[PDB]
């Protein structure tokens, strides 16, 4: 169980158990180690089933792949893609990022978006402490939403959740892009709308007050988008594809490689 | 109906172990292709594509052969099974009533479990299949839905997960028919899920004690209940799991074990387990699980069972 894999630094304390920087003993490839104590985390192992479900059906550059599980007693080892380039809420976290690299960032998820919802799927969590970078710079999507809204709930971060998820209505690929509205706003201004609030608060408001807007020294185009996204009306919304064709990203986004030169 | 024709013959090709169906691969990814985009939007040719697959048997030949079809072709046959299986003319659905009467399509599905290269992708449409209640109907009551105790406790617990899932749902979908079932073969059907009480898997001793207390709480269930909490050595295996070394393997355990006490026609040689331990099982549960403080249900639940001992009293 343990002799296939050798566990390396401890690139991050979960919240169920720990994730470990780690090499594969036959192939010698670098993988990410995902040791979850199912103690603890009583029920919720239907949940990480579902997710492993999800993310075997992946086959893109723009979604974290997926390698493998692994049972010891009580302890369940995940083996994925190794990401050493922290996430976009990192990139946050020295300073205020310029329009060129939002661009950028917003350019991948979309790319990523359009693989997810071309194959049927949503990602129903699209924020930036889910956007993960590799270290050469690549941009992928990880940590899936689950289903049912009294399953979600108080325990839950609705900051980045569309209007017919909270309204418990039909919601389809369209409640990623206000997730990505949202984030277009957290990637901006550094933290989400309505973020001074208790999470209970801002539950009830995002279905009941107007769409959120992007305020302060930023371009038209960057509004527009965030305009666009943050539609109350997911009908309304523009797709993934459609968003890839915008007048921000087609003229503010650059290479992926030029991302590297934030990495804290 | 054209692109049937081709697919057709390009796989009695493929069949052959020869090194020339390699160029036939190509052909059959690129037929699977074209037919996908047709079904998933325009449905007036969908009506014959349909006929032209039922008539040829080819819905069977390509689970028999899916092995042989490239992971690109794999993916377009799967999507091309579940989106077929849920057409409907009128009342009748088409599909249901063609694997009812080809019934070897759903245990070439369940069989792919054995071969992990299509376990998984054969797993989403067994489950598909068994949406229907004719279509679970013939796995439940088949010999081989027994090899299911065998698939979740497979190595690899990816396959293992999946197996569960699909034995989940045959069990708690179609509850007139799985409390049925369950009544008829009985005595076979718990000698195997006792096995998996008894498994060195904590996942799979889990999820099959949470499963089983799930099962004999339902209302479809009665009589299955009744037997089960009549036998003494299942109340005794409730008891020793209650000693296990995981705490959520004995919480899962209590939720089978409240069932065999709050029960007011208790079976004579359950009466006399539950009093031999009557002072044991007052003392257990006063102090059983102290630190689950946001939990009124089960701080309730235990007084209760607590009482109910205390009250017991011989006939």
């Amino acid at each position: 169980p343990e002799e296939l894999f050798t566990k390396l630094e401890k690139i991050g304390k979960g919240s169920f158990g720990e994730v470990f920087k780690g090499i594969d003993n036959r192939t010698q490839k670098v993988v990410a180690i995902k040791i979850i104590d199912l103690e603890e985390a009583e029920d919720e192992i239907e949940d990480i089933q579902q997710e492993i479900t999800v993310l075997s059906q992946c086959d893109s550059p723009y979604v974290t792949k997926y390698y493998g599980s692994y049972l010891k007693d009580t302890k369940l080892w995940i083996i994925m893609e190794y990401l050493g380039g922290g996430s976009a809420l990192d990139l946050l976290e020295p300073g205020p990022l310029d329009e060129t690299q939002i661009a950028t960032i917003l350019r991948e998820i979309l790319k990523g978006l359009d693989y997810l919802h071309s194959e049927k799927k949503i990602h129903r969590d699209i924020k930036a402490a889910n956007v993960l970078l590799s270290e050469h710079g690549e941009v992928k999507l990880a940590d899936f939403g689950v289903a049912g809204q009294l399953t979600d709930t108080f325990v839950g971060t609705p900051f980045w959740m569309a209007p017919e998820v909270i309204k418990q209505s039909a919601y389809d690929s369209k409640a990623d892009i206000w997730s990505l509205g949202i984030t277009a706003i957290e990637l901006a201004r550094g933290e989400p709308p309505h973020s001074e609030l208790h999470p209970m608060k801002v539950l009830f408001l995002i279905p009941k007050n107007n769409p959120p807007t992007l305020e302060g020294n930023y371009s038209k185009p960057l509004k527009e988008f965030v305009e666009a996204c943050l539609n109350k009306e997911p009908s309304f919304r523009p797709t993934a594809k459609e968003l890839l064709k915008h007048k921000f990203i087609l003229r503010n986004a650059k290479k992926t490689s030029y991302l590297t030169e934030l990495i804290d | 109906a054209e692109i049937v024709k081709i697919l057709k013959d390009n796989l009695a090709i493929l069949e052959k172990q020869d090194k020339k169906t390699d160029k036939a691969s190509e052909e059959v990814s690129k037929s699977l292709q074209a037919m996908k985009e047709i079904l998933c939007p325009p449905t007036e040719a969908v009506a014959q594509l349909a006929q032209e697959l039922y008539s040829s048997g080819l819905l069977v030949t390509l689970i028999a052969d899916l092995q042989l079809i490239d992971f690109e072709g794999k993916k377009d046959v799967t999507q091309i099974f579940n989106n077929i299986l849920r057409r409907q003319i009128g009342t009748r659905s088409p599909t249901v009533e063609y694997i009812s009467a080809h019934p070897h399509i759903l245990f070439m599905l369940l069989k792919g479990y054995e071969a992990p290269q299509i376990a998984l992708r054969c797993g989403i449409m067994l489950r598909e299949c068994i949406r229907h209640e004719p279509l679970a109907k013939i796995i439940l009551f088949s010999n081989q839905f027994r090899d299911f105790f065998k698939y979740v406790e497979l190595s690899t617990f990816d396959i293992a997960s999946d197996a569960f899932a699909t034995f989940k749902d045959l069990l708690t979908r179609h509850k007139v028919l799985v409390a049925d079932f369950l009544e008829q073969n009985y005595d076979t059907i718990f000698e195997d899920y006792e096995k998996l009480l008894q498994s060195e898997n904590y996942v799979t001793k889990r999820q099959s004690l949470k499963l089983l207390g799930e099962l004999i709480l339902d209302r479809h269930n009665f009589a299955i209940m009744t037997k089960y909490i009549s036998k003494p050595e299942n109340l005794k295996l409730m008891m020793n799991l209650l000693r296990d070394k995981s705490p959520n393997i004995q919480f899962e355990a209590f939720h089978v074990f409240k069932v065999f006490v709050a029960s007011p026609h208790k079976t004579q040689p359950i009466v006399e387990i539950l009093l031999k331990n009557q002072p044991k099982l007052i003392e257990f549960l006063s102090s059983f699980q102290k630190e689950r403080t946001d939990d009124e249900q089960f701080a309730d639940e235990k007084n209760y069972l607590i009482k109910q001992i205390r009250d017991l009293k011989k006939t």
